[PDB]
């Protein structure tokens, strides 16, 4: 993520960690 | 230049050029990150032509 222009920061959810927490 | 191809159908909706050109590139079967990794080279070729 260093070459693109105007790239913002955020969080991306993952649909496997909530299930693997148990 | 300002609004792409949406001013022929209905009302005019604005959009930036790198996004509009990414749409155009995607229209012919090339994934859209190729534009974002070559923006300066593409601009230079356009001006020279």
């Amino acid at each position: 993520c260093d070459v693109v222009i105007g790239i913002v920061n955020n969080t991306v959810y993952d649909p496997l960690q909530p299930e693997l927490d148990s | 230049i300002t609004s792409g191809w949406t001013f022929g159908a209905g009302p005019a909706l604005q959009i930036p050029f790198p996004m509009q050109m990414a749409y155009r590139f995607n229209g012919i079967g090339v994934t859209q990150n190729v534009l974002y990794e070559n923006q300066k080279l593409i601009a230079n070729q356009f001006n020279s032509a």
